[PDB]
């Protein structure tokens, strides 16, 4: 039941023994330009791939709250695997929600959604901009973390039910990459516990 | 009866899920 979602890098896979896996929520650590997003991306496609090629033939469910979900990096990145761009950008729901209302609501609807239609992973760039403010947009959110926490907690389990693999971007079961700057605009992630390097291209995430 | 939803397609489709999924 638990599959192994490419990363685009075979580098990274080796390390992550497969890839993303399904069914657990993996958070993503990193500052600024590490490539979270670019990651999240690749994976939104990788994860429509064929078993075979490291995929788990699902589609993706991107929750943006940064505002930096690019539809074209999708087709990119389908042009390397040679699939369709229209189907990719046709299996990939994304919701964009800013306010902590329309982020309350998201949960239930991913559920509703992959009750529904087979969905392989959600993506959810940037836990750091959920919650900000409170229920009511006025003000600030009272005691974030805890209220994160809970978001967290439900998306395991949806994780576990609908046996999808969650992807959770931190700026700066559960299983913690940390993303780095290498020598130049290569990238370099490892586990919090040993590291291996990758590139950020226009077809997305690859090694060298 | 379906309902609406936050989420769109990439190609920029609505999306929408029966009310009983939501129940
Ligand atoms: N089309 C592209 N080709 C090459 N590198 C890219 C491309 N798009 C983004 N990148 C690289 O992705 C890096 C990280 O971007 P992003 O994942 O959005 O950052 P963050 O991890 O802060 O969300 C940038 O530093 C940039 O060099
Ligand atoms: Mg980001």
């Amino acid at each position: 039941e638990i599959i192994m979602v490419t990363t685009g890098s075979r580098e990274v896979d080796k390390l992550l023994g497969g890839g993303i896996e399904t069914g657990s929520i993996t958070e993503l650590f990193g500052e600024f330009r590490t490539g979270k997003t670019q990651l999240c991306h690749t994976l939104c496609v990788t994860c429509q791939l064929p078993i075979s090629q490291g995929g788990a033939e699902g589609m993706a469910l991107y929750i943006d709250t940064e505002g930096t979900f690019r539809p074209e990096r999708l087709v990119a990145v389908a042009a390397r695997y040679g699939l369709d761009p229209e189907d990719v950008l046709a299996n990939v729901a994304c919701a964009r929600a800013f306010n902590t209302d329309h982020q309350q609501q998201l949960l239930l609807q991913a559920s509703a959604m992959m009750a529904e239609n087979r969905f392989a992973l959600i993506v959810v760039d940037s836990a750091t901009a959920l919650y900000r403010t409170d229920y009511s947009g006025r003000n600030e959110l009272a005691a974030r973390q805890m209220h994160l926490g809970k978001f967290l907690r439900s998306l395991h389990n949806l994780a576990e039910e609908y046996g999808v693999a969650v992807v959770v971007t931190n700026q700066v079961s559960t299983t913690r990459l940390s993303l780095r700057k290498g020598r130049g605009e290569q990238r370099i992630i490892k586990v919090y516990d040993a590291e291996a390097i990758f590139g950020i291209y226009d077809d997305g995430v690859g090694d060298a | 009866s379906l309902v609406p939803t936050l989420f769109s397609t990439a190609s920029g489709k609505p999306v929408t899920v029966r009310r009983e999924s939501l129940q």
